[PDB]
């Protein structure tokens, strides 16, 4: 049973417990309590529920097999790849508080929670994810993440893809090189051949998942909102640990629902109620902070422009008839993602400004991390442009530590009733 | 008849309004307990018609109509000072500047980051240690007003202990933290906009040195309103009142 | 006699030792005037032979040879633990944890960053203004700590607020301010290599719930001296007899 | 009013300037020139710092009068050789002022490298002569928070971006050669020069012998007793990014032949038992002198300073090539010979570390970088990891630019000096 998995893996049992210990009264509170949720949460409360448990039996299982874990933090690195050779990929960037004092044993204090809070989880030994994984791949983005990984890397292998700053010819290339090499590494340590068969298969794969959460996303423009926006937080967040094929079903499962509730102006707001966009950086799980204080004034979030949430989702690959071509392919759906890591990055202001008008919202929040200088700095200009097309802006900044919450209500708050 | 309870991390404070339109304003500490404070500030008030509650408190009180102290001190300050467009408010533990239109309802509006915490009670709190055995008036014209980073109360704090460690005068370290924090609260009221004229309000106003400061780094005129206290919870009761 | 005079951020201890190698203590607030409480602490104690002083006051006390309060710490600390080869030392101000070798000589240390400045003295802050009708008998049986943000003294203020504000007790967060408190530490004094053993001295070391959980933490035996808030004034007593 | 008339021509805020210069004097006067034992030849940079918006800001707007520009940088890997090769001016304009960083927060966060917020203040308030005579901005994808600041400065001066890669392997060289050539090519769209064998030989020389004449100061400097105090050689380093290159490096190869006398009688600044100390980390530009300051106000000396205003600056030079097409790639191979936190891994500089302190006879190493540096603040734990392996006494220290932190940084050094006794 789970227990002795997590024997098996070297989990440190004790911590474990303790991090996972308050868990269910917070889901209870922010998640099960709440009314008015779609029926189809229900698989994902039973993820929630089992978070470490089913899937990590499946990682292990698949090692027992013969294939690979493969651990990332950026939207990045090709699961498409990966896929392929029937090895997983889970996304690991963390989401606790717990774990951070563990890794500013070996990190500097002044820096992005979500690097500290991974660094703790491997650190400890407290997450079955990060002790069955085979290897990490990084990705050279952020300073933190760039510098972590050398650390990194004495407790679990770790292979770093260079990503470029610029998205002109040069940088195309570059990258299309980089992750060529990368393929390379994923055929050696598997095994497994890429091949126009089992890469096509990867392809539609992620695809298929990436589709899914598209097709949720954009349910969420209708009035009254179907869905309040933590679930969907949660379930893009569950999207980096899940099966993709039985992932990809229940979230379309999910969305045959709301159609039905769209079709009869069923909501769960009512009209009057702010709409609400976040952008800036990814919040991963159990990071709900800002959308539960956010619909608990009375808002609803329709939609997220982060890597947990549109940025992910919302570039499919091209197909190609050979595996020369995909690759290409590949390289140039994730070169799409507009993070604040790129030079200039007025991409990420036109999706931000075609999102409002999309999504119909009454107000954007920009929420990052505390300490992430990317979209810290990148939110000045962000800001301008949004206050000069008149659209109501609210800069946000917090850490994983959950006791700041009156601040942030008040700030929230005092927001939502400006824009009443 | 119709009553205004801001709660704050530092001090409450209670208007009421009545049917004559006059009002009356009680000040009492927080002692980290709202509930206790807005009970006692409640004590022996009358019939009260309609409250709206603000402040920190607000989110535990367990009656009134719930407003946040950013759209109630717009709509006190307005009452006193309709001409003024903007209002810098200094509590215990946040900062605000405020920006209303000629109904005193909120335009747009900023409050301190998180690392601009806890200015307020770190001036109350300095103050008490190395006293002010001087008055307000005598640290206008220091020639030293040794400059003490700006960054957060932790680093202030070090600075200050490092000052007075080495000799540094009481008054020139009093002088260099009302200097410092005035020179990015000028930033800080000008984050909205240039104000022609600003608003000072919250119980930071009540530093005369400090406003003073303010005033020179802003370049504009900085007007206190007569009781900075409860100018956030005079909204409050007007807001009432208005329900 | 020989004197040893530590001149601290918070407190001024003086340390006499005689030829016999007994000694008294005497201990007083700083209270930012660091030469004052030297002064006041030397006055009729009968003349000194030898001095070292030690501290944030010991440029400015222009008496005696200067020594830092880390090697004065790991001197007193090596008299009444010789077989300990770390000690951690918690202040008002700066945190220290300190590598000695079996000759009590320091072999490598650390002081906190700045963003972990003042540590002490805001617990002191804190207990003050929560008070503790409490006993620390509570604080260990506490079943519910709430942890408290270990990034800097400013976000652990601003979380001190919210959870008061909406009805967490007192006691709640006094314990949960000592476990972050002591879980950061912890972390801390494992810096210069994991210890078999640890010192724990200083103001910080006399909060009862503060030490067993950090040796609840820490996983090994912890041991603090009889009257941690002299160690480093006995070091440098100490010293001044052995210079 | 010679300078204050240029300075309105330049349209700097002058009351504001005025107010940042004025109490520059004293603390030279009591960090620099009421310091006993330094040489003669210090004379020269003293009245640099006397004049600090002067001579050389005169000379640079003259240098614009006649049609040439002036180009300001923020790090060593913009490569100083090309735009000299056309007679324009080179400037480094690295921020190390509390002065300007409210004024830099007014569009940067506070929480961010103070180096970055100073200097993004200069520009804002119009306060520095150099930063308002500049033309054009170079600005490199370095560390997080300079990258995205370059977008935001834009709007107050055109700024140009090369990508630097993140590491050094086959195909980072040869996107590293490609960046120099564009380079080069902006350089001479905005001059007007194109570049041949003839003036980019000379501009490489021109460098190669500032280069080389820090190079010798820097040896000079592992000579017992130590014949400098280390805050006199940060002056001239930093004072290399300001200077006339020719004029710059004759006057501290006159100060290496004084101290080559020095040597030779066995005369030092110090005692032979001062601790020795090796910097390492973010470089201290002007008037940052705090760390120097009170390492040697403790006793010690600094002997060596492993940072781009230091070591990593002038220890690479170029090599000759016979063609415009061989020098841009021997350019471009010059500045990625430099270790800096932000190539990953970077063991070089671990290397140059350790080379160093058996070089310099050092008895520490203080590692001092500036808060909120993220990629120096985390490689920090490496560097100190392997220097804790070879018995190398190791201190780390961070701090902004803010000056009244004395006390919490003397009793950290003087622990350490004590520590290393
Ligand atoms: N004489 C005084 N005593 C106490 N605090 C004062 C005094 N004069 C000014 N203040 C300032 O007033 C602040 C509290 O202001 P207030 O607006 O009541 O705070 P809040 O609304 O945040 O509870 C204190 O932090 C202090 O800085
Ligand atoms: N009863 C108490 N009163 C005051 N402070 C106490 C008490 N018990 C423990 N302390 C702690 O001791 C600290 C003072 O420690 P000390 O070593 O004297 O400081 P320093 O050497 O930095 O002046 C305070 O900041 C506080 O956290
Ligand atoms: S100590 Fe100051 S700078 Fe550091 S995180 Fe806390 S408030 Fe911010
Ligand atoms: F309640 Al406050 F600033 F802390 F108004
Ligand atoms: F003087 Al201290 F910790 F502040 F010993
Ligand atoms: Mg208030
Ligand atoms: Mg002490």
């Amino acid at each position: 049973d789970n227990r002795e998995l997590w024997k098996v893996l070297n989990v440190d049992l004790e911590k474990h417990d303790e991090f996972l210990a308050p868990v269910p009264a917070v889901y209870r509170e922010l998640f099960l309590n709440r009314p008015n949720r779609p029926r189809a949460m229900a698989y994902f409360d039973a993820v929630v529920g089992d978070i470490h448990g089913i899937r990590v039996h499946e990682l292990y299982n698949l090692k027992q097999e013969g294939k690979k874990v493969f651990a990332t933090f950026c939207v990045y690195v090709p699961e498409e790849i990966i896929n392929a050779t029937g090895s997983a990929c889970i996304g690991l960037c963390g989401g606790a508080q717990y774990t951070v004092p563990a890794g500013e044993t070996v990190l500097p204090r002044n820096l992005c929670p979500l690097i500290k809070s991974a660094m703790g989880f491997k650190i400890e030994r407290i997450c079955p994810y990060f002790q069955v994984a085979d290897y990490v791949v990084g990705e050279t983005t952020c300073d933190g993440k760039k510098k972590a990984w050398e650390i990194l890397n004495e407790y679990i292998p770790v292979y770093v893809m260079e990503l470029p700053q610029k998205k002109e010819e040069r940088d195309r290339k570059f990258w299309e090189e980089e992750i060529k090499d990368f393929a390379q590494f994923v055929e050696e340590k598997t095994g497994v051949k890429l091949n126009a068969e089992n890469l096509r298969a990867g392809i539609e794969k992620i695809n298929k998942k990436r589709k899914a959460l598209k097709r949720l996303s954009d349910l969420r423009k209708h009035n009254p909102a179907p869905i309040h926006g933590l679930d969907v937080l949660l379930i893009n967040q569950l999207a980096f640990f899940d099966d993709p094929e039985r992932f990809a079903t229940k979230v379309n499962e999910l969305c045959d629902e709301l159609e039905e509730r769209v079709a009869k102006g069923e909501g769960v707001v009512s009209k009057d109620a702010p709409r609400i966009l976040i952008t800036g950086t990814p919040q991963p799980i159990p990071h709900w902070k800002i959308h539960a204080l956010i619909e608990g004034a009375g808002g609803v979030v329709v939609g997220e422009e982060t890597c947990i949430g549109e940025r992910y989702f919302k570039d499919l690959v091209e197909p190609a008839a050979d595996v020369e071509g995909m690759l290409k392919n590949i390289a140039a759906r994730s070169l799409k993602v507009n993070c604040a890591c790129f030079t200039p990055n007025t991409g990420r202001l036109e999706d931000i400004l075609s999102m409002v008008q999309k999504l119909q919202v009454d107000g954007v929040i920009h929420y990052s991390l505390q300490f992430c200088q990317p979209y810290g700095v990148e939110s000045y200009l962000v800001g301008r442009e949004l206050e000069r097309r008149n659209i109501p802006f609210l800069k946000l900044e917090s850490d994983f530590s959950e006791e700041d919450q009156g601040q942030l209500k008040t700030r929230i708050e005092a927001f939502l009733e400006m824009i009443k | 008849m119709f009553a205004g309870l801001d709660l704050g991390s530092t001090n409450s404070k209670l208007v009421i309004i009545k049917e004559d339109g006059s009002y009356t304003f009680k000040v009492v500490p927080t002692r980290y307990e709202p509930v206790k404070a807005g009970e006692l500030l409640l004590k022996n008030t009358g019939e009260i018609r309609n409250l709206v509650v603000t402040g920190y408190g607000r989110v535990a009180f367990n009656r009134g109509k719930v407003v946040t102290e950013i759209t109630c001190q717009a709509r006190g300050c307005h009452e006193l000072f309709p001409e003024v467009d903007y209002i810098l408010d200094l509590g215990g533990q946040d900062a605000k500047i405020i920006k209303k239109d000629g109904q005193g309802r909120v335009v747009n509006f900023l409050m301190n980051d998180k690392c601009a915490a806890g200015t307020g009670r770190f001036l109350e709190i300095i103050l008490t240690a190395i006293g002010d055995d001087y008055r307000d008036e005598d640290l206008i014209n220091e020639e030293n007003a040794v400059p003490i980073n700006s960054m957060c109360t932790v680093f202030a704090e070090s600075e200050v202990i490092s000052l007075l460690a080495r000799g540094t005068s009481k008054r020139a370290v009093i002088a260099g933290l009302f200097k410092t924090t005035a020179k990015r609260l000028a930033k800080f009221a000008e984050s909205l906009g240039k104000p022609r004229k600003l608003i000072f309000t919250g119980g930071g106003a009540k530093y005369p040195a400090l406003r003073l400061f303010l005033q020179k780094e802003m370049g504009v005129e900085v007007v206190v309103p007569p009781e900075p206290s409860v100018t956030a919870a005079l909204g409050a009761a007007l807001i009432a009142r208005e329900t």
